[PDB]
């Protein structure tokens, strides 16, 4: 039972290593602006801010879902999971919206090394959030079909680790790629 | 655990708003803005670890904080070795 | 370990110091590795399973006496090797100005596609798969690549450096003895990698290097304009030695600026 | 839309003979499966969530890919011997450059990683007194990801090419502009799937060792192979993600046209070498630590003496685990970095040699004052000490930056890493085969052919790579295929002869695998505890039960089984056998891997429609397997009685208790 949570925790440590590699790649390639955007002129910090407490609220509503899972209510866990999925879907939509206003322009990942590394770091965080959204949808389906009986509350406690680790990675992301790029 | 999540909700908001405010509105020399956003990000990361991830010394007989400490050490080694090496590399690759 | 090889008996000061370092490091580890092998065979023969008169003592795990020397002797050999490593790494590094009383000859190296290009900015000469420098005169190499990473390497002169596109690496070499020294790329670069061999004719005196330059200045073809470089940078595996009369005043920089931009 | 695949596979060349031989062998194996056991292979292997069968299949894949890797290496030695002082060889530069790249990739990721993972999979759950790994379905899936990597690196031989960049695919040559072919795509999409499988293996074994231990076995009461596997799994967890990133960062370089490592528009190629070696050396210690545990167990077992330096031999393993992440720059000393970083990483590389030396001396003193029986495994251990000491000594000779500036990519580096890899991992993976063959399969390997294989291997290696040290000292660099030099001909011919001797050694190992199976009945391990045995894996029957333990023994001491043999309480009829839940075999590992093979082959060749339905085939099966609720079955106590009584029937037939 509790081994799965520990196994997912050390997989999250592996993902910490992966994101650290991506962060090092960005921190080295950040100055590789081949006569293109310097990051300061394209990051649009307010658009990040609405994003950053759109994934911050998602961790809090997943927390509510988890503490309801400690209780026996299933409607509350499904409602909080749906709210978390809505917030995560909004976050991913904003990520695509920012990308769709960079790839349509001559600002894509092929434009420069800096843009490639920014696209890789933020797109990998977004692919982790999208994997979390698919996992949350599947877990909601399982909860509806079977309930918080067993190996479904274990999945809740592994997806809580996943989602909160994702929000910590995004804390590092908005601290480093965004923000610091624009002074 | 309602209190700890809400404790990690106002703290998270107040440590994810002041960095954005300091950066967007300036009001501080670059060196204080960077140091303060970095400090607020390390503190917000620790708040999310202790409040949201429910990190604790005992866990399942250690091996969670211990695993996280080892992972942080390896992340720091890898990042500072991929910046220090590449700073020394990129310096020695110039016309100079 | 060939006695008359390139690594052993080098013909360069930065290679002679390199061979001294290799020998002293190899000696430092013999007094440890040789006891290891000698005990691996000695314990096996002495104790065996049929040598019934040996002190067959099982369940003897801990020995503060034995483990102490077992930990300390590698510690001492590695502390001495680390002091030596620090000294010889801050001493034998490339980009070290080689501490000589002669003006270093600047040879701008460009590892093109399965050939080597050399540009003497001061002499104006440009050569393919061939260099020349006076004997006991420092030579300064601005090694860069044009297509893919290579490794400028003259094994007899010692020390190699990496040639990367858009990046200038500094390599100071010197030839204590006159003669022809084989040169190679030590980093695999493609199908023509086995053909990236150049010759380093260490002329006996500055007069023979002026003769070699004058011979190169008699080449009808000249290295003028960057468009010629692209013609020479065309993929070709085994290129014969080719000389160029004069070069563009800053051609090596313009090679790096193709990539650095 | 077949997209980039098209008709040209390898027709104008004589690799179609190799492809036809492979197809004929596959057809023969298919027929042999057809008449005889065909559902058994599906129902007991190939779907297993049992650590013993997954480990055996890992080792079988390792041997089968070792045959191809050594074929590539004998072709390389023949080409280099012919080219030196002679005309061009049978391999043009195009083909030969796929030979060293495929040799290094197959040998590292599909001959050494699977062999070490198979040994760990087979032994660690037994040694720690665990019925199965912590994640029994993440073990079959990881094995099948190793298999999809194997399938991709073998399809590369027939369809397309397998990269002409090197076994790590340095960035500018592996870029889409200088390697527009599908070879680097085969490299990327085999290595990434294999790395995912290996990361899952590392997670599984880390949780198994930390959480599935028998009650009473503390951290410092575990066997030393368990400590070594724990350290190698720490490294797998903390290093293979790097391999997942950089390769993926190369993938976006070749597919999306990004500029992480392109030398054109701001990308930094030197970053790829930094990342690939920050993974690479930790992967080297991932390969060497488990065979350090294997040799610790074999020396303690065949010296009839307690392992000398357990606390020192566990703390040296942990120091190697933690110090292997500060060393990696010693792989690119000649990049042009400053003296400070080069000196620091050289000093770190020399400081990571004290723990290995401490381990070597601990094994030497384990032999000291012991009853050293010269079994084939003990011969492998002695040869490992003798060869690995030389390989490490030459490794620290390349660890001084002042000497790696002149020996970086010579044949001295080839001799270093081949000396350590062979006399380490390969000797450990053959000594584990000999040592744990009774504990997986009930018969014992033929000791006569095992000794012959060891002697052929040791002699051939000492005359196939000792010449390479001289060639490295002579200025020969690594990947020379055409027109090497006249001076290099003598040592390249001696190296070719040594490679032939190693071929004879591999053939003697194959004959040992055949002469033993042929004599599977004219030898046997009735007791379950052959060759003495001090750890808690020999307390079971020789073909250990599917649950592998019916009591989860109390241990409460370091050696465990040696203690209970000494004080009598070794073979005790337990009595009441409680029902124990064992994971149910699931074939969902095969399909998820199979779509991965659909995903990989449709990503190497640009059939995006098949990759979309291949990537979405992995996910939906993962979703479907999530819905599955029957994941474990309780084995009836009647079967536990039948198997345990059968084991004690043989214990009693002999000395018993
Ligand atoms: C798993 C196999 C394995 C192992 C165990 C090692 C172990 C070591 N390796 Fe190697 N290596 C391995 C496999 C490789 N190495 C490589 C590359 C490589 C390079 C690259 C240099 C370059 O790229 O130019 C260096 C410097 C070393 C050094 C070392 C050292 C110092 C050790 C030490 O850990 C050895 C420690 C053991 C010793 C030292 C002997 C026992 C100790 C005794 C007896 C006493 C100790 C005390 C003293 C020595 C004072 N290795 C490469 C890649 C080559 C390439 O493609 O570029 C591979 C595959
Ligand atoms: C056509 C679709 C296109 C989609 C494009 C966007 C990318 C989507 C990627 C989705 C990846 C898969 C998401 C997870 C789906 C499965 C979830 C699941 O099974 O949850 C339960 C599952 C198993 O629970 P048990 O109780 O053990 O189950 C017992 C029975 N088996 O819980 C877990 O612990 C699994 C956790 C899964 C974590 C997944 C993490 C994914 C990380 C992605 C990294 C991406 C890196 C960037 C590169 C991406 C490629 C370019
Ligand atoms: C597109 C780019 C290239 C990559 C393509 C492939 C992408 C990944 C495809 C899926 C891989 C992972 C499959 C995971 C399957 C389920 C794992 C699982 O739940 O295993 C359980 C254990 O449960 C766990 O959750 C395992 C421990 C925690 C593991 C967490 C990580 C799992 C893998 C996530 C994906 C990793 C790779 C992501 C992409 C990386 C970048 C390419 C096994 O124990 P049992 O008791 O047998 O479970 C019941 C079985 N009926
Ligand atoms: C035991 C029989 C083996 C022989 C005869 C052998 C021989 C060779 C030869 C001739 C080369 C090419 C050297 C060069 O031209 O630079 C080579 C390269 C290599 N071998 Fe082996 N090898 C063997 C086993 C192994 C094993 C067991 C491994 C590791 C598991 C391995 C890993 C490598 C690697 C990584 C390379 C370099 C690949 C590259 O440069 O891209 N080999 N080997
Ligand atoms: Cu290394």
């Amino acid at each position: 039972g509790g081994t799965k949570i520990f196994g997912f925790w050390i997989y999250l440590m592996s993902d910490c290593i992966l994101f650290s590699i991506l962060f090092a790649t960005y921190a080295v390639l950040v100055n590789g602006t081949a006569g293109g955007p310097t990051g300061k002129d394209i990051f649009e910090l307010p658009f990040v801010l609405v994003e950053t407490f759109l994934l911050l609220f998602s961790s809090i509503t997943y927390g509510m879902a988890a503490i309801a899972m400690y209780k026996n209510n299933k409607s509350q866990v499904i409602s909080w999971l749906a709210l978390t999925w809505l917030f995560g879907a909004g976050f991913i939509g904003m990520e695509i919206y920012e990308f769709h206003h960079l790839i349509v322009n001559g600002m894509g990942p092929d434009r420069s090394g800096f843009l490639s590394a920014f696209f890789a770091l933020v797109g990998t965080h977004g692919l982790h959030v999208t994997s979390g959204l698919i996992w949350m949808a599947v877990l909601m389906v399982q909860i509806a079909r079977r309930g918080l009986t067993s190996t479904n509350r274990t999945r809740i406690m592994c997806l809580s680790l996943f989602w909160h680790f994702l929000d910590v990675v995004w804390i590092c992301v908005f601290t480093v790629v965004y923000l610091m790029g624009a002074m | 655990s309602v209190k700890t999540y809400m404790t990690g909700f106002i703290l998270s908001i107040i440590l994810t708003v002041i960095p954005f405010w300091m950066v967007m509105t300036g009001a501080a020399s670059p060196a204080v803005i960077l140091g303060t956003i970095l400090a607020m990000a390390v503190v917000q990361v620790l708040v999310h670890l202790v409040c949201f991830l429910h990190m604790n010394t005992k866990s399942d007989e250690g091996w969670n904080m211990t695993a996280f400490v080892f992972t942080v050490l390896i992340i720091a080694i890898l990042v500072v070795g991929s910046i220090w090496i590449m700073w020394n590399l990129n310096y020695n690759m110039m016309m100079h | 370990s060939g006695c008359n090889s390139a690594l052993l008996d080098p013909k360069g000061q930065i290679g002679l110091e390199q061979r001294s370092l290799i020998l002293t490091a190899f000696g430092l580890m013999l007094i440890v590795v040789i006891p290891a092998i000698l005990m691996a065979v000695g314990f096996a023969w002495k104790y065996r399973a049929s040598n019934k008169d040996a002190k067959y003592s099982p369940n003897w795990s801990h020995s503060n006496k034995v483990e102490a020397v077992v930990w300390t002797v590698p510690i001492l050999i590695i502390i001495f090797l680390a002091v030596l490593t620090w000294k010889t790494t801050h001493a034998l590094e490339p980009s070290k100005p080689l501490a000589h009383d002669e003006k270093p000859i600047t040879i701008e190296v460009v590892s093109m596609d399965w050939k080597w290009f050399f540009i003497y900015p001061e002499q104006g000469i440009a050569t393919v798969n061939e260099i020349a420098f006076p004997a006991n005169t420092p030579v300064y190499f601005k090694v860069t690549s044009n297509s893919v990473m290579n490794s400028f390497f003259i094994p007899r002169l010692g020390s190699q450096i990496y040639a990367m596109a858009g990046m200038q690496t500094r390599l100071h070499l010197i030839a204590n003895e006159p003669g022809t020294y084989d040169g190679i790329s030590a980093s695999y670069s493609g199908p023509g990698f086995s053909g990236m061999k150049f010759k380093a004719i260490a002329t006996p005196d500055r007069a023979a290097f002026d003769q070699w330059v004058a011979k190169a200045k008699q080449s009808p073809n000249t290295m003028s304009d960057m468009a010629a470089f692209e013609k020479l940078a065309a993929p070709s595996e085994y290129n014969q030695v080719e000389y160029f009369s004069n070069v563009k005043p800053d051609l090596f920089a313009d090679v790096i600026n193709k990539f650095m931009a | 839309k077949l997209s980039l695949d098209a008709v040209p596979f390898h027709e104008p060349i004589v690799m179609v003979t190799i492809a036809g031989i492979i197809l004929g062998g596959l057809a023969l194996v298919g027929l042999i499966t057809y008449f005889g056991k065909w559902t058994y292979l599906w129902k007991e292997w190939l779907t297993s969530v049992d650590h013993k069968r997954l480990g055996i299949m890992y080792i079988i894949v390792a041997i089968v890919m070792l045959l191809r890797g050594f074929a590539d290496a004998i072709m390389m030695r023949s080409q280099q011997a012919l080219a030196s002082a002679g005309e061009a060889g049978f391999l043009p530069p195009h083909h030969y450059d796929q030979i060293f790249t495929a040799h290094g990739v197959i040998m590292i990721f599909f001959v050494a990683m699977p062999f070490v993972i198979g040994l760990m999979n087979l032994v660690v759950p037994l040694q720690i007194g665990a019925r199965d790994v912590a994640f029994p379905f993440l073990n079959n899936l990881s094995f099948w990801f190793t298999v999809v990597g194997v399938i991709l690196v073998n399809v590369s031989l027939g369809v397309g090419e397998f990269a002409q960049t090197g076994w790590l695919a340095y960035p500018p040559l592996s870029g889409i502009e200088y390697s527009p072919g599908v070879g680097v795509d085969y490299w990327i999409w085999s290595l990434q799937l294999s790395g995912i499988g290996t990361t899952l293996t590392g997670i599984n074994f880390f949780v198994t060792i930390l959480k599935m231990r028998a009650p009473g076995m503390t951290m410092f009461k575990m066997p030393v192979f368990t400590w070594a596997s724990l350290c190698a799994n720490v490294l797998i967890i903390a290093s293979f993600p790097i391999l997942t990133v950089t390769v993926a960062l190369l993938t976006l370089d070749r597919y999306l046209g990004t500029h992480f490592f392109t030398n054109d528009m701001g990308g930094n190629m030197m970053m790829y070498i930094n990342l690939i070696w920050a993974w690479g050396h930790p992967e080297v210690y991932i390969l060497i630590l488990p065979v350090f545990g294997v040799f610790s167990e074999i020396a303690a077992t065949f010296s009839r003496k307690r392992l000398f330096g357990y606390t020192s031999l566990v703390w040296a393993t942990v120091c190697i685990t933690v110090l292997s992440f500060i060393v990696w720059l010693h792989h690119f000393f000649t990049m042009g970095a400053g003296a400070n970083v080069n000196a620091f990483f050289g000093i770190t590389t020399m400081i990571i040699a004290i723990p290995t030396g401490v381990k070597i001396f601990n094994w030497l003193f384990t032999m000291y004052q012991g009853r050293i029986v010269f079994h084939s495994a003990m011969l492998w251990t002695i040869g490992f000490i003798v060869t690995f000491s030389v390989g490490g000594m030459t490794g620290v000779l390349l660890a001084v930056p002042g000497a790696d500036f002149v020996l970086h990519n010579s044949l001295f580096l080839i001799a270093h890493f081949h000396n350590v890899i062979i006399g380490g991992v390969v000797f450990g993976c053959f000594a584990g085969m000999t040592y744990w063959w009774p504990k997986a399969f009930g018969f014992k390997l033929n000791e006569t052919w095992g000794k012959r294989a060891f002697w052929f291997w040791i002699i051939g290696f000492f005359v196939a790579f000792m010449p390479l040290y001289a060639l490295g000292f002579m200025g020969m660099t690594r990947r020379l295929s055409q027109q090497i030099d006249p001076q290099f001909h003598t040592m390249l011919m001696i190296a070719a002869s040594g490679a032939v001797l190693i071929a004879l050694g591999i053939l003697c190992l194959v004959i040992q695998m055949y002469v033993s199976i042929r004599d599977r009945d004219q030898n046997r391990d009735l007791t379950g505890d052959p060759w003495g045995g001090r750890t808690l894996e020999w307390a079971t029957s020789s073909p250990p039960p599917f649950y592998n333990f019916a009591v989860v023994p109390h241990v409460h001491e370091r050696d465990a089984f040696w203690e209970m043999k000494e004080k009598g309480e070794a073979y005790k009829k337990p009595d009441h056998y409680e029902e124990i839940h064992m994971p149910k075999n699931s074939g969902a590992g095969i399909v998820i891997a199979a779509f991965s093979t659909i995903f990989g082959f449709a990503m190497i060749w640009h059939i995006w429609w098949l990759a979309i339905v291949g990537f979405a085939g992995m996910i939906i099966t993962w979703i479907v397997k999530s819905f599955d609720e029957d994941v474990d079955y309780y084995v009836p106590v009647a079967e536990i009685e039948k198997l345990e009584n059968q084991h004690f029937d043989e214990i009693t037939k002999a000395g018993l208790k």
